[PDB]
């Protein structure tokens, strides 16, 4: 039923690691004030992109048992997580509440940011999904933990070692779901299956930079190595 | 290669 003394000092660890990133507002506020050129837009989103991965490497290093995993095995992990985890995140700040009218203008916004038109209906059709679920802030920050310690990652030698470390995060956040929405026996399977929408939606993330519609491409060497970009 | 990668892993 209840979390153990155990899982209540997992979660709140998990929260204080969770909430060293920049604040939705930061982000949001920056779109909503003025509108700016796809030039201007593809700058602050490799700024943003560049900062989210920094960020993750250190949360994830903060996942306990993380760091006595096998050195290549902890790249795989992160490499192969680093994107989903951004497009997480994008959906939790997407889905913040804000006075009337603003959600309306932040996606308007995000639209005519440069995007491609072939991204943007399956990247607001995820967001969207993910909002149906009205997630909390500790179901946010436990889904990304267990977005990042996925065994079934390619190149992963050793999947029993990332098991072990996924599986109370698993059992901390079904807990949570029982609590959070008693009404709504399917909410943990529901989050479980946005996971494997969000392994689709992020099979073009390469693309969705480069066909963004400006003239040159510039990527920061850390950005090139996640997003797989020359 | 993900050497910058490899280097934010290994610090501290
Ligand atoms: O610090 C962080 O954790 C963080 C994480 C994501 C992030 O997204 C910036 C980027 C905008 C950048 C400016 C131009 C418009 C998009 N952005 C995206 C998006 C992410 C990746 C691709 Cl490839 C495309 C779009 N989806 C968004 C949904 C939102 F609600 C939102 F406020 C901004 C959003 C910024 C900071």
């Amino acid at each position: 039923m209840e979390l153990t003394p155990d899982q209540q000092t997992l979660l709140h660890f998990i929260m204080d690691s969770y909430n060293k990133q920049r604040m939705p507002q930061e982000i949001t506020n920056k779109i909503l004030k003025e509108a700016f050129s796809a030039e201007e837009n593809f700058l602050i989103l490799t700024e943003m992109a560049t900062n989210h991965v920094q960020v993750l490497v250190e949360f994830t290093k903060k996942l306990p048992g993380f760091q006595t995993l096998d050195h290549e095995d902890q790249i795989a992990l992160l490499k192969g997580s680093a994107v989903e985890a951004m497009f997480l995140r994008s959906a939790e700040i997407f889905n913040k509440k804000l006075p009337s009218g603003h959600s309306d203008l932040l996606e308007a916004r995000i639209r005519n940011s440069g995007i491609s038109d072939e991204y943007i209906t399956p990247m607001f059709s995820f967001y969207k999904s993910i909002g149906e679920l009205k997630m909390t802030q500790e179901e946010y920050a436990l889904l990304t933990a267990i977005v990042i310690l996925s065994p079934d990652r390619q190149y992963i030698k050793d999947r029993e070692a990332v098991e072990k470390l996924q599986e109370p995060l698993l059992d901390v956040l079904q807990k949570l779901c029982k609590i959070h929405q008693p009404e709504n026996p399917q909410h943990f399977a529901c989050l479980l299956g946005r996971l494997t929408e969000l392994r689709t939606f992020n099979h073009h993330h390469a693309e969705m930079l480069m066909s963004w519609r400006v003239n040159d491409h510039k990527f920061t060497p850390l950005l090139c190595e996640i997003w797989d970009v020359q | 290669d993900h050497q910058l990668l490899r280097y934010l892993l290994d610090k501290d």
